[PDB]
């Protein structure tokens, strides 16, 4: 019983080009607890990424919140790539300014 | 305060 | 209202990569207030809420000592189960527990928790009578039978009525102020253009706490139960939570729709409209 | 009664030599094993509580020096050296550190009485 | 130093009520068992009480608990030739590895 991880990529505050924000990556509903989580900027891995301490919920599934400071521009692309046993292969989710 | 756990 | 003290324990075995990973995490009314992680160096019981710092240096030595014992306890539990299920000593497995109590506003013990789960699935838990156990599979019957022998239920019942209930009261006394904080949501609607003659109206609720919230779109009196897109409440990462509901609508006809935000921190539900 | 098996029940000790007591756990549902001493004036005192094999701890006291070791999941050992005076040692077992075996409180056997020379 | 009882010696006429005191310093102690030791063998549980209670009655024995003052007492009402032995007052705290014992109180009930 390995539940499939849910991912959400969003920012702490409403985005504005130029104005520094915090980019979040919320992964939930997964088991086992080992999980590889990466945040990308234009295809490359961002080095400064803080992850919350792992926790699990009522239904035994874990959840974790990764983040990193970033300041959006019109062109830059951001995504969160997740590696987890439950998945055939990696899952990427691009940050969408409207979501 | 967490209880102490025995064995399964 | 009701309150509760619960502990989320985890013991995950890692083959070769050393001993198992062990953690204990306490919650007072769904708020993390303590945590013991066997990995960070100087594995100790750390407060996770400024209000817990009023605990003497003796509280943390003792809790740390107890945790280290529980830890030895789970290394055993891990090996044991490898036995019941007949699983090679090479894998990586997980044991989780939820132990705690929930007491009503009348001081009565509403519920006492002692649930175990192996590899993500239920294993064995204490029934509501705080007298019997429920086994999830054939393996858990071995545990169930051992625990009935030893009178583990009487042990737990003693804990629930003394230590659990008693320190829940104390933690609440020190945490009152902080725990009952309530940030009302700030809401707004954004306009997005979908293919052809259509648009997406999105209702955003931001910076609220606690996480409980309800967003609904209204097409003149009725609620769009059907075609409404909405994300799972997520943390802003600063104590608060976010969430939004979006609806696809006919261009120009955006005024026919209204967003509604129901939150406990709001003096009255919010009514939202797309503002040009 | 009969969760442990502690021997001998009485013993003599040449003041130059050390002694080696051993406790055999019968029922494994109570993994936690301890050592208490009652000195000649009747004061009981906890010495150790070991849970897993490989565990060893040394504690010294007025009258005796100690070395307790958990050899297996059923054998708890105690060697008493430099024993200046008499004391009677008790072995116990429990479900969890703060509980008895199948009961709320710790149970003491006849223990092993140690009289010098 | 954690637990300490008194008096260390006591005599009482059979049918009479003996009274043993005990006090402690760790306000976290939640369990207090009283053990009865007859010269010859190990301490045996006589009567125990939980910090959540203040009175425990069984047969001729009675524990009085005063959580406020950190003090308890055992009443051997209607003593007897046999109730004569040494009485320990112990205490412990949740999650604690040791059981702290009072210094004992030897009791002699002469007919
Ligand atoms: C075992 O433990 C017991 C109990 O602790 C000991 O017995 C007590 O010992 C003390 C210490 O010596 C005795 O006090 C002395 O009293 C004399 C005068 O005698 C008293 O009686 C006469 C009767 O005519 C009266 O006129 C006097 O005024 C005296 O009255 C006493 O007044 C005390 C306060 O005014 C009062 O003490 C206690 O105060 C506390 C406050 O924190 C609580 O209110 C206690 O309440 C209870 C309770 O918890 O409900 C009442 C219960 O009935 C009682 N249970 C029992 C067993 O009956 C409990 C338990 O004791 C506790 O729960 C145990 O933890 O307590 C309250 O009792 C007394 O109650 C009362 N006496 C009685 C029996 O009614 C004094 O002259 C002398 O004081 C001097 O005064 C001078 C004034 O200027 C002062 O300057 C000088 O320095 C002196 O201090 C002294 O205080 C006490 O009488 C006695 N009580 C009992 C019940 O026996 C044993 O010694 C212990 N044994 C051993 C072996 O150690
Ligand atoms: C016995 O006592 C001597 C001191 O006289 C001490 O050096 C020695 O280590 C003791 N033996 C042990 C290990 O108990």
């Amino acid at each position: 019983i390995q539940k499939t991880p849910q991912i959400q990529v969003y920012s702490r505050h409403p985005p504005e080009n130029g104005k520094p924000n915090i980019l979040n990556c919320y992964v939930t509903q997964f088991h086992p607890p080992h999980i590889e989580i990466q945040m990308l900027k234009n295809g490359k891995k961002i080095p400064k990424v803080e992850m919350s301490d792992m926790s699990f919920s009522k239904d035994w599934s874990f959840y974790i919140l990764a983040h990193t400071e970033f300041t959006p521009t019109e062109t830059d692309t951001y995504a969160c790539r997740v590696k987890h046993d439950s998945m055939a292969e990696p899952k990427t989710v691009y940050w969408d300014r409207d979501m | 305060k967490v209880i102490t756990f025995i064995d399964l | 209202g009701p309150h509760s003290l619960r502990y989320f324990v985890t013991a995950v075995s890692r083959p070769g990569l050393g001993e198992p990973r062990y953690m204990e995490v306490g919650y007072v009314d769904d708020t993390e207030f303590v945590r013991f992680d066997s990995d960070a160096e100087n594995p100790r019981y750390e407060p996770r809420a400024r209000w817990m710092e009023q605990e003497g240096p003796e509280y943390w030595e003792r809790e740390t000592q107890k945790a280290k014992g529980n830890e030895q306890s789970f290394r055993v539990d891990l090996r044991t189960l490898l036995g019941y299920y007949n699983q090679s000593k090479g894998g990586s497995h997980t044991i989780q527990v939820i132990s705690g109590c929930e007491v009503g506003s009348d001081g009565r013990l509403l519920r006492g928790y002692q649930q175990y789960a192996y590899d993500g699935c239920d294993y064995i838990a204490l029934n509501e009578d705080l007298k019997t156990w429920t086994a999830a599979d054939m393996a858990a019957l071995i545990t169930k039978h051992k625990w009935e022998q030893a009178g583990e239920a009487e042990r737990l019942r003693a804990y629930l009525e003394g230590t659990c209930v008693e320190w829940l009261r104390r933690y609440l006394k020190n945490g009152n102020a902080t725990l009952l904080r309530t940030d009302s949501p700030k809401a707004h609607v954004t306009h997005h253009s979908r293919p052809e003659d259509k648009v997406t109206l999105r209702c955003w609720a931001l910076g609220f706490y606690p996480a409980d919230i309800t967003l609904t779109w209204q097409l003149n009196g009725e609620e769009l139960i059907q075609d409404m897109e909405l994300v799972e409440t997520r943390p802003a990462g600063d104590g608060t939570f976010q969430k939004w509901a979006s609806v696809v609508v006919p261009l120009g006809k955006e005024q026919y729709y209204t967003c509604h935000v129901y939150h406990q921190g709001l003096p009255e539900p919010l009514t939202l409209r797309w503002e040009p | 009664v009969t969760l442990l098996e502690q021997n001998p029940r009485w013993r003599l000790v040449p003041r130059g030599q050390a002694v080696n007591l051993r406790c055999i756990l019968k029922n494994s549902q109570y993994p936690w094993m301890s050592w208490y001493q009652q000195d000649l004036q009747k004061q009981l005192q906890w010495l150790f509580t070991l849970r897993s094999p490989g565990d060893k701890e040394v504690k010294s006291l007025p009258g005796a020096d100690y070395l307790a070791t958990r050899v297996t999941d059923t054998e708890l050992r105690l060697q008493v050296a430099n024993m200046s005076q008499g004391r009677t040692l008790y072995c116990t077992c429990s479900a969890a550190p703060d509980w008895g075996a199948s009961a709320e409180t710790l149970y003491f056997g006849s223990g092993t009485r140690l009289t010098v020379l | 130093q954690q637990v300490r009882q008194s008096p260390q010696s006591l005599t009482v006429w059979e049918g009479e009520t003996a009274i043993l005191n005990c006090s402690y310093e760790d306000s976290t102690f939640n369990y207090f068992p009283w053990y009865q030791q007859f010269p010859g063998e190990g301490p045996a549980l006589l009567i125990s009480i939980r910090s959540v209670s203040d009175k425990k009655e069984d047969g001729r024995f009675t524990i009085f608990f005063n959580k406020r003052e950190k003090k308890l007492s055992l009443h051997i009402t209607d003593s007897q030739p046999g109730d004569s032995a040494t009485y320990f007052c112990a205490a412990r705290y949740q999650g604690g590895r040791a059981l702290i014992f009072g210094t004992g109180t030897t009791v002699s009930v002469s007919p």
